[PDB]
């Protein structure tokens, strides 16, 4: 359950927020793969 | 007035140095701590922690408890507290002591006596025999190294 | 919920848009983990032993002995929640205000719902990252006026029990004097058996000038910058030394080891910007919306954090 | 504090329905409007149920116990955690039980708060409805209307 | 070989359930609603409602854990001391261990009853000088926020005195939802004595005892009553239901006396030995007991 | 529980059963009031009238 | 928590710990105390010696004013490492024990600056020069203070012989009692170092 | 059999609860 | 005949401290060989 994802559909804010939060923790980890020191 | 403080720190400690870390509140019992010592348990009045308690009566109705004193009245030494079931742990003044004790707001070899409220100070019917010098952990809360052995 | 609630669908495309928090320069993958908490307190126990005297001498018969102590500390991490409200077009509006390159209201300065969240989580970002750094949420220049915060709310700059140096006022243009507070504080820190990992410098745009002249006659080959990090290198079993650079800060220096061991981060998953259900709507164009965020969770040891300050007197 | 109810030995008996809404726990107000307007604000001491003036000294202005010329709202309840206050603007009217000073306060009297946020005999600040009534040795609560500041 | 204690007769078995602590507390949460106002007339337009108020009252129950020392023979050193049909020293009073430990936990049981009935620990016979206990820690004499009558000293006699302080505190009870359960009473055999009269011309065939019975009836949905005697009250009378939803006893498995595994070992051939036992845990709701004191001053 | 706050089915439930302990007073008594008192007795209509009344 | 109580093997854990502690710094200051100060010093049995405390060794102290200047510290150094005497064992390796501050100064670069040229690096190779271009080793411990200790790796000249029970280890005696507290009993063995004289370089820098 | 003194208690305390569950069965108001 | 190995089974408290003995000098040892300066 992530906004990167199109095939993903809500369906309440409850599962929107997680959604949202997930898509967070995911950005940073990204970032953190992507970043050179 | 508290063995174990309320307010929780809000860092971590290090555990990096070995002096200097038994100078803290809640270190109960006795610096030399024999295992023939004699040890009673009784009903506490108040916070009579780490300091000099009398046995007190009441109307009759409860038992007997101990609450901070000295004179002639000195019973023991409050070593430790249950805060659970409020029971002071007594050392009788007929055993010896060696531990940190509350002292009133000195230097090693100086004679000390209990006054009214459980506290040693600097002097005739105790002996105790300060150990080391007075060590503020509050503005207000001093402790001492003392030995007691007994009367006078 | 797309179908039904147009806002929803609003910051759903227009969440990627939003640049990733600064912050995370400042720590390492490992040295963060999220926990699942909006307002309240985490606590964790560690236990310490300690000497109560000299040890005693084994000779005939003895039964008194000097006696080892033991004690427990609580940690306990506070976070709170708190929340901001912002004005926007109402979604029915945008077509009566939509111009030839942009929408809106320039007049009365009022934005579309995407673009509006979008900003609005920018600027919160920006508090964000400058709580996590200074320890302290203000508004203003000057840094008064600040928000009465709980207890066990700290940061890098204000935390407590750490290495604190203070260069004079007169010395302040000398990065000789500053070096040697350096040192002095770095001889200070206490990082143990957990040496080994790598260090992280923080400082202002003025010290970043400054260490870039010659080391001082003056050398021809090495830097104040390559001077502190072999300085740094000698404490961290030469291990990587990262140094950056943050407008927020002035006047100061902040160096801390990346070892989770020592110091983490453990946020509330819902510590960045979230968007609230509750839409307030009229008989006007003008709405209003409400965003989300949560404070608190930095956990350091004693003595494991550097932090110089420059007098400017 | 807030709840005293916590530290109880026996279970409750809820059986009967009336002579169970005068206690210190009943937060808010008997009668609330939704368009009544509510301030959060961090305080000092223990404001609860009682007038409250905004204090500036640095920090933000908070909230305590007081009165007279400076009363600025009167706190309706409180979150300890958090060590905030919830207030109500003396701009906006109120109906519930507050803290008096003494049981002397009969119906039809005219209210003021004092420098300690409680409800006295006598501006006007309040009129009681009902008799103050004990709770605790020194509580008194009385129900009471406020409608502002008036000569 | 332990003679079972005799409180279990003063409860029901559903009212009994066991709960695994030595020292420590437990606290359970309750829920109650209540109304603030008179209600609204909904006419027109009208924005300010009255309000419903709820509330939570947390309940703590104490433990307290205790202990008893007592000395016996040597297990190897009871040879030289048994005979031929008596066993142990009689002129100084010494026991095998098994005996010793019987009576001792004999001893323990009668004071852990002593306790359950009253909520009070001592051992004189005036009641002084008793043990200061924790809070939250009461019997079903001494439970707070119940009915309490009095009979003055001059009517210590008068059974119609008696049984109109009854019938109050009887309409003074509040069972409620719960009133479809049956009623326990406990009394002293003086007050057993005086039950058996016939009830006042003198009736026939009507007794004070079968009236009470009757009067409890009415309250209780004609559920059943049960009588006891205990010659540890004393001038009282007490008077509540059997039923779980009301008054729980949730006492520590470990609550009856446990032996020790130390033992006080020596030369000689007096050991010592310990015994273990916990006290407390009485929940009761308010002002579902009944308790009637006899006054004599 | 620090703030004395409940689901919405609990609260719910909690509220009905002391509105209906209301109606049963009022239909009992022909008046309706929260004291044990008896007194500030809600104002009604005529032609309203319990068993008692 | 609230009595401050924990289970055996954490207690026996921790105390071992910090019995270990007590040990290292008794090995290297040669003294024995629980206070930062160091005074109230356990009375010990003499022939009892440390790597610091060591007698008939060569001594240098750097002097109040100098407390800063490498290359006062380093001056003085020459002239202790010129006044040891390793005799016919001097192709052996050579240990330093800094404290943290001097630690730091090392790392200076050599002085206009030399490039490519430290401190560290001229002290390297002062000490190869008289150890027959051996590896000498650098460590930094806490426990020092403006001492710096320089000293060769041969169990020829230094030897370390300590009792097979130095380390911690568990007594049978546990005591017990009626409640829930015991008590049990660590034992550890001190002493056992041996070197020859004029082999040790001990440097001190006197603050105030 | 009890191995342990642990196990030796926790006999006793379940023979205590059947010998209470034993009287409630036989008991007879 | 050390505490290292899981086929040890000490018979007494002599043993236990002479196994306790052994481990401490294997780990000094084991420490030594693994020591890279």
């Amino acid at each position: 359950a992530s906004l990167l994802d199109s095939n993903f559909v809500p369906i309440n804010f409850t599962e929107f927020v997680q959604a949202i939060s997930n898509t967070y923790k995911q950005r940073r980890i990204q970032f953190y793969e992507n970043l050179k020191r | 007035l508290m063995k174990n403080p309320q307010q929780d720190s809000g860092l971590l400690s290090n555990s990096i140095d070995f002096r200097d870390q038994n100078l803290i509140f809640s270190n109960s019992g006795g610096v030399c701590t024999s295992s023939k010592d004699k040890i009673e348990n009784y009903p506490a009045k108040g916070y009579p922690y780490k300091r000099g308690v009398k046995l007190s009566f009441g109307d009759g109705t409860t038992e007997l408890e101990v609450e901070a004193g000295g004179g002639d009245d000195l019973y023991g030494v409050c070593s430790d507290i249950d805060e659970f079931s409020g029971m002071a742990t007594v050392i009788p003044i007929t055993n010896n002591f060696t531990g940190y004790l509350t002292l009133k707001k000195v230097n090693p070899g100086d004679k000390l006596n209990f006054n009214q409220h459980g506290e040693l100070e600097k002097v005739k019917s105790v002996n105790a025999i300060a150990l080391s010098k007075a060590h503020k952990l509050t503005e207000d809360l001093f402790i001492v190294l003392a030995s007691v052995f007994g009367n006078r | 919920l797309f179908d039904e609630n147009y806002y929803a669908k609003a910051v759903a495309n227009i969440i990627g848009e939003v640049k990733d928090p600064i912050m995370y320069k400042w720590f390492s993958p490992d040295q963060i983990e999220d926990v699942d908490l909006q307002m309240g307190y985490q606590k964790t126990v560690k236990w310490d032993a300690f000497l109560n005297a000299n040890p005693t001498t084994i000779a005939n018969e003895v039964n008194t002995i000097s006696t080892i102590g033991f004690s427990s500390e609580v940690v306990r991490l506070n976070y709170l929640k708190l929340q901001y409200k912002f004005r926007h077009l109402k979604q029915t509006s945008e077509k009566f205000y939509t111009s030839d390159s942009y929408i809106g209201d320039i007049n009365n300065n009022l934005l579309p719902f995407a673009q509006a969240y979008k900003l609005a989580s920018s600027e919160i970002i920006k508090l964000i990252n400058h709580f996590v750094l200074t320890g302290t949420v203000s508004i203003q220049k000057d840094g008064k006026n600040q928000k009465r915060l709980l207890p066990n709310m700290y940061g890098l700059l204000n935390m407590p029990e750490q290495i604190k140096e203070e260069v004079a006022s007169g010395d302040k243009d000398k990065m000789d004097k500053i070096f040697e507070k350096i040192e002095a504080g770095l001889s200070k820190l206490e990082l143990g058996d957990e040496f080994s990992t790598p260090m992280m410098v923080i400082v202002d745009p003025a010290t970043s000038l400054k260490l870039v002249k010659p080391y001082a006659a003056a050398s021809s080959c090495e830097k104040w910058e390559d001077v502190l990090i072999q300085t740094i290198k000698a404490i961290n079993n030469r291990e990587d030394v990262y140094i950056e650079t943050s407008n927020l800060l002035k006047h100061k220096i902040l160096i801390y080891p990346l070892n989770s061991e020592l110091i983490k981060f453990k946020p509330s998953k819902y510590m960045l910007p979230t968007p609230n259900e509750q839409v307030d709507k009229d008989s006007t164009d003008v709405a209003h919306s409400y965003i989300d965020f949560v404070l608190g969770g930095l956990l350091a040891t004693r003595k494991t954090i550097l932090q110089v300050n420059i007098k400017q007197s | 504090m807030k709840n005293p109810q916590h530290d109880a030995s026996l279970l409750s008996n809820s059986n009967e329905f009336r002579d169970k809404n005068v206690e210190f726990f009943a937060s808010g107000g008997t009668r609330t409007s939704k368009f009544d307007k509510l301030e959060n604000h961090p305080f000092l001491g223990y404001p609860y149920k009682r007038g409250v003036k905004r204090v500036i000294q640095h920090y933000e202005p908070h909230v305590e116990a007081g009165g007279g010329e400076d009363l600025y709202g009167i706190c309706i309840d409180i979150d300890e955690f958090s060590k905030t206050a919830t207030i109500v603007p003396i701009t906006n009217n109120f109906e519930g039980y507050l803290v008096a000073k003494d049981s002397t306060v009969k119906v039809k009297d005219k209210l003021i708060f004092n420098k300690d946020g409680a409800l006295e005999k006598v501006t006007i600040n309040a009129t009681a409805l009902t008799d103050a009534k004990q709770i605790s040795n020194e509580v008194y609560l009385v129900k009471v209307a406020v409608f502002g500041n008036k000569a």
